[PDB]
């Protein structure tokens, strides 16, 4: 019955206030109570507050006490989350959700990233093999950008299951990702295989043909 | 305040073959007062399973103050990890979480090395990638005869065939890179006694 759709992902820098919004859908959607959760890479889930989008009710984790404000737009459908004095301990994946007894949804999530570092897009190098199996494994190398996240499909995602994009490392201030993809060796080189990166960060998306030699 | 705990922090089971939730105060003291039970697959939110309010697959249990999670069976889909909640007016709480691994029979990696492209020792730098993929399990090591700006990357317990893939990377200046020959990624895996290795000439 509900459905939500979160903003894009964000770079800040410290001491400013970011505004993300939740754009909900769906069938009776004040009967749906909006909420926040924060969670840092590899870390659980922390609750932020919630709001009462029928009555107003709203009621925040004490740690967030000051620092994040609820609101929804119940004209556009949009709940918000602002969030104020902004520091790298912030910088997380952030949820939104709606849910009553009856049915619950979440949001995909808000990747934002708190530093005064500048965007950097990556730079994506094929991975063609050397020199005898019926499969043949490619892959593309994503090196060093900033801020994450990033989108890796392969042939406009034509190529799925036979994938494997690795998590990005830290390295030296930076993200640099991996990834695999296996395909018969009937249909390669013959047919075309080509990376794609997407850094909405730098506003990039970049293919790269894998080419044999 | 009111404190989620959970048992155990991390499971594993094989596919065929119970997780508990305490909260502190109980759900039954306020009117409406909710416990929820969620799985969150890597990279995904996370997504409700169970409920249980005051005064098929997943079951819950437990007393009112403990709402256990069963997953019976266990398919190789399930393979996340598990948060419970409680839900009331004054405030929302999660547990920890509990990571769940699916129990497999041991797996030959699948090891390829690869090359520096044109386009990255155009740019002035080289790096020589080596995925190890679908090895069961988790436990692997690898290495002209340099451990130094090595870069490694696993990924999750596959959810289609419960393995593990991991990525590694040796990387150099342009002109260290011709300054040798042979490259060789070394795979020191448990279940092949010999180990797998694959290198390039150029
Ligand atoms: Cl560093």
């Amino acid at each position: 019955e509900i459905q939500l759709q979160q903003s894009g992902p964000e770079l800040v820098k410290p001491g400013t206030s970011v505004k993300v919004s939740c754009k909900a859908s769906g069938y009776a959607l004040t009967s749906y109570t909006m909420y926040w959760v924060k969670q840092s890479h590899g870390k659980s889930l922390e609750w932020i507050g919630y709001i009462d989008p029928y009555n107003g009710g709203t009621s925040y984790n004490q740690k967030f006490k000051g620092k994040a404000t609820l609101t929804v737009d119940k004209s556009s459908s949009t709940a918000y989350m602002h969030l104020n004095s902004l520091t790298s301990e912030d910088s997380a994946v952030y949820y939104c959700a709606g849910w009553n007894r009856y049915d619950e949804d979440w949001g995909q999530g808000t990747t934002l990233t708190v530093s005064s570092a500048k965007t950097t897009p990556p730079s994506v190098y094929p991975l063609a093999p050397g020199s005898t199996n019926s499969m043949v494994t490619l892959g593309c190398l994503v090196k060093g950008y900033f801020p994450e996240p990033v989108t890796v499909t392969w042939n406009s995602g034509s190529l799925s299951s036979g994938v494997h994009t690795f998590p990005a490392v830290l390295q030296s201030d930076l993200y640099t990702l991996s990834s695999s993809v296996t395909v018969p060796s009937s249909t390669w080189p013959s047919e075309t295989v080509t990376c794609n990166v997407a850094h909405p960060a730098s506003s990039t998306k970049v293919d790269k043909k894998i080419v044999p030699r | 305040d009111i404190v989620l705990t959970q048992s155990p922090a991390s499971l594993a089971v094989s596919l065929g073959q119970t997780i508990s939730c305490r909260t502190s105060e109980t759900i039954d003291s306020y009117g409406n007062s909710f416990m929820h039970w969620y799985q969150q697959k890597p990279g995904q939110p996370p997504k409700l399973l169970i409920y249980r309010a005051s005064n098929a697959r997943f079951s819950g249990s437990g007393s009112r103050t403990d709402f256990t999670l069963t997953i019976n069976p266990v398919e190789a889909d399930d393979v996340a990890t598990y948060y419970c909640q409680q839900t009331n007016e004054v405030m929302y709480t999660f547990g920890g979480g509990t990571k769940l691994e699916i129990k497999r029979a041991d797996a030959a990696p699948t090891v390829s090395i690869f090359p520096p492209s044109s386009e990255q020792l155009t740019s002035g730098g080289a790096s020589v990638v080596c995925f190890l993929n679908n090895f069961y399990p988790k436990d692997i090591n690898v290495k002209d005869g340099r451990q130094n700006g090595v870069l490694n990357s696993w990924t999750d317990q596959d959810s289609k065939d419960s393995t593990y893939s991991m990525s590694s990377t040796l990387t150099l200046t342009k002109d260290e890179y011709e300054r040798h020959n042979s490259y060789t990624c070394e795979a020191t895996h448990k279940t092949s006694t010999s180990p797998i290795v694959k290198s390039f000439n150029r």
